[PDB]
């Protein structure tokens, strides 16, 4: 049974490693100067944002640039279009989940419902310092400091994620961790409208002692750091109650702010 | 919600 709980962390690890292009591995490189790679274009104030919006992925009628006349409205673009990219990614590591495309497709689609943004937060902590984020697959940083000075309430969006992944990067958990760990996230079985909880749970309990295995393994000497790793669970949901507030403030205060349709779906009718 | 009212999630969860 060890070695069956041993196995499904590589399991998991390779489903990742085939699923998120930009790993902690290699973002922690890029964040430390190790790399080969020309370090990333570092936008700080509104000019470097103009002269490096060519960098930020965005593909659509017209270029980022030609999207609003406000800075802080082309910000908000090109992060939602980063979001819909990666609940793509997430979903396909869902479904390496063993026992995840077993269940019955109506728990699947609340699991993901649920479970994605919490994820997006915690693989987010993989792409920051305290100064700031890794974007466009580590092609560009954009500082801390220049996100909380975004108009209101486009300011606040970021700070609260800096915040929660300073705590959390501080756990010093490497990609093999958080590939369980997410999944454990995924398989929640208290979110409100799955139908049968039972294999949910059953799914989550195993991939937690393999988690706990995993973690004594790789990191011994970190008394307890299971425990610690268990309550950011709760921050996370958080950081999502917030989030959604924020929103709210967007599509009630300014003008035209529809989201892309992926996001609409996700966050229709959530809590 | 459920299937029912998610489109693209079950779109993504199709092999
Ligand atoms: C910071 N960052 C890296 C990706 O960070 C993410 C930060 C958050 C998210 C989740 C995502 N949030 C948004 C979704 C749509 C529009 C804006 C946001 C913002 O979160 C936002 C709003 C105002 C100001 C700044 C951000 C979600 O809700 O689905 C996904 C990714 C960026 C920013 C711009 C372009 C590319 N990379």
């Amino acid at each position: 049974e060890s070695a069956d709980l041993r196995a499904l962390a590589k399991h998991l690890y390779d489903s990742y490693i085939k699923s998120f292009p930009l790993t902690k591995a290699k973002a922690r490189a890029i964040l430390t100067g190790k790399t080969t790679d020309k370090s990333p274009f570092v936008i700080y104030d509104m000019n470097s944002l103009m002269m490096g919006e060519d960098k930020i992925k965005f593909k659509h009628i017209t270029p980022l640039q030609e999207q609003s006349k406000e800075v802080a409205i082309r910000i908000f673009q090109g992060c939602q279009f980063r979001s819909v990219e990666a609940v793509q990614e997430i979903t396909e590591y869902a479904k390496s989940i063993p026992g995840f495309v077993n269940l019955d497709l109506n728990d699947q689609v609340t699991l993901l419902k649920y479970g994605v943004h919490e994820i997006i937060y915690t693989m987010l902590a993989s792409l920051m310092n305290k100064d700031g984020v890794l974007i466009s697959e580590g092609q560009g940083f954009m500082t801390r400091e220049f996100l909380k000075s975004l108009r209101k309430p486009f300011g606040d969006f970021m700070e609260p994620k800096f915040e929660f992944a300073v705590k959390f990067n501080a756990l010093e958990l490497d990609d093999s961790d958080l590939a369980i760990f997410i999944a454990v996230i995924i398989l929640s079985g208290d979110r409100p409208g799955l139908l049968n909880v039972k294999p949910i749970e059953d799914i989550q309990d195993n991939l937690l002692q393999a988690l706990e295995l995993q973690l004594k393994l790789n990191h011994p000497e970190s008394s307890q750091l299971f425990a610690k790793l268990l309550q950011k669970m709760t921050d996370l949901r958080q950081i999502v109650t917030e989030h959604v507030q924020l929103l709210q403030v967007i599509k009630k205060t300014e003008t035209d702010m529809s989201l892309h349709p992926l996001l609409q779906e996700i966050y229709k009718d959530l809590y | 919600g459920n299937t029912k009212n998610h489109p693209m999630l079950m779109n993504l969860l199709k092999d």
